[PDB]
């Protein structure tokens, strides 16, 4: 979710590698688009439209094991001075395009970074962010010049939680080499508890990895397995993307 | 009965005021997404006397309520004695957005 990124990276959402912290947990990579006007005049509202497309027929494993469609979210990074446009300045044509989303600043201080999500993807594959352009006359540090605009766009569930635990939308590798001595899908309440054991014949040791509900196996009993091998398919059908656009704050005169 | 829990006291903060709603065995109270959203609440099968979700499950809600200005309702059975049926604002769980429905007994 954006909210975890807010809670534990307020001043480092664009890591110095140029990668966005979403990547840390939303591991798979999928494309994100962003159109932005070529240029804008001081103190005017414009739209940075972001797209986060994906084959909508797909379905993902929900937290509980059942399969459900995807949700979408994003982070848009603007230069200092630029910020969410207020309601009075958003005209009605633009107002209906934004539907009823609720942009939050990444941090009360970071007005120039603006987030949204989770929201259903069917409705919000594309998102229209109003943005008020700043004014150099009323802001010395800002100037008439080119400027970068980075963006992050996510779809579907990620693989790792802030605590480092895995989620059930990911690959459960083996934690062991060995042969498999027993298997049993069982039913619990929301979904299956998969049970199994491995005999590290090499080190004379037994372990019992556990696999949550939702994935489905590749391996079978009696098959030799290597440490780190894929026990399940990878069920992740979503991912993360990022890009940047340039915008020219333009002098009214030339 | 259906009372309104303003999930982040509208012109105040991300809190659940007045935190200790002493309802009666049934009360169809709603959770209202007013600002900085969404607010969904699972029910304490952990923090309460009858920490038994199976009682209804509908009790324990959850999954991003993208309802800009709208509420969802949680009803009980009548078979609800001395119960502190505590509720969870999921994406906010800790920032004073937790409530304790207290069905008298
Ligand atoms: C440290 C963890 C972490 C970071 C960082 C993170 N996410 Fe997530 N995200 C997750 C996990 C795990 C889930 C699955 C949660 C669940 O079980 O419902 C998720 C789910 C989501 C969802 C909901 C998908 C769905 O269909 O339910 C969206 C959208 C999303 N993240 C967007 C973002 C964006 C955009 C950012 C940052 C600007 C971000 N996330 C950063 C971990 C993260
Ligand atoms: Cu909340």
């Amino acid at each position: 979710y954006p909210f975890w990124a807010q809670q534990t990276y307020p001043e480092t959402p664009r890591e110095p590698t140029g990668r966005i912290v979403c990547a840390n947990c939303h591991l798979a990579a999928k494309p994100t688009e962003v159109e932005v006007p070529q240029s804008v005049l001081p103190d005017t509202v414009f739209k940075a439209v972001v797209k986060i497309p994906y084959d909508t027929s797909v379905q993902q494993v929900g937290a509980d094991g059942s399969k459900v469609g995807l949700n979408v979210g994003a982070v848009l990074m603007l230069p200092e001075g630029f910020k969410i446009a207020p309601e009075d300045r958003i005209p009605e044509e633009l107002k209906e395009e934004i539907g009823d989303v609720y942009f939050q600043p990444y941090g009360e201080d970071k007005d120039n970074i603006v987030i949204v999500g989770p929201l259903p993807g069917e409705q919000y594959q594309e998102i229209v962010f109003p943005v008020l352009s700043p004014n150099p006359a009323n802001d010395k540090n800002i100037h008439f010049g080119k400027y970068s605009v980075h963006v992050g766009g996510n779809r579907g569930r990620g693989q790792v939680y802030p605590t480092g635990e895995k989620s059930n939308n990911n690959l459960y590798s083996a934690a062991a080499t060995g042969t498999i001595s027993k298997i049993a899908k069982q039913e619990g309440e929301d979904g299956s508890v998969k049970y199994l054991v491995d005999i590290k014949t090499e080190s004379g040791e037994v372990v019992s990895d556990t696999i949550p509900a939702g994935p489905e196996l590749i391996v079978s009993e009696g098959q030799a397995v290597t440490a780190g091998d894929a026990l399940t398919n990878n069920p992740n059908v979503g991912g993360f993307g990022q890009l940047d656009a340039e915008i020219v704050l333009q002098d009214a005169n030339r | 009965e259906t009372y309104t829990v303003k999930l982040g006291s509208d012109k105040g903060l991300l809190v659940f005021e007045p935190a200790k709603l002493t309802i009666k065995p049934g009360d169809t109270v709603e959770f209202l997404n007013n600002k900085v959203p969404p607010h969904n609440v699972v029910f304490d099968a952990a923090l309460n006397p009858a920490k038994s979700a199976d009682l209804a499950k509908s009790l324990s809600h959850k999954q991003l309520l993208m309802s800009p200005g709208q509420s969802t309702s949680t009803t009980f059975p009548a078979d609800a004695p001395a119960g502190e049926y505590t509720f969870y604002c999921e994406p906010h769980r800790g920032a004073g957005m937790v409530g304790k429905i207290t069905v008298a007994g």
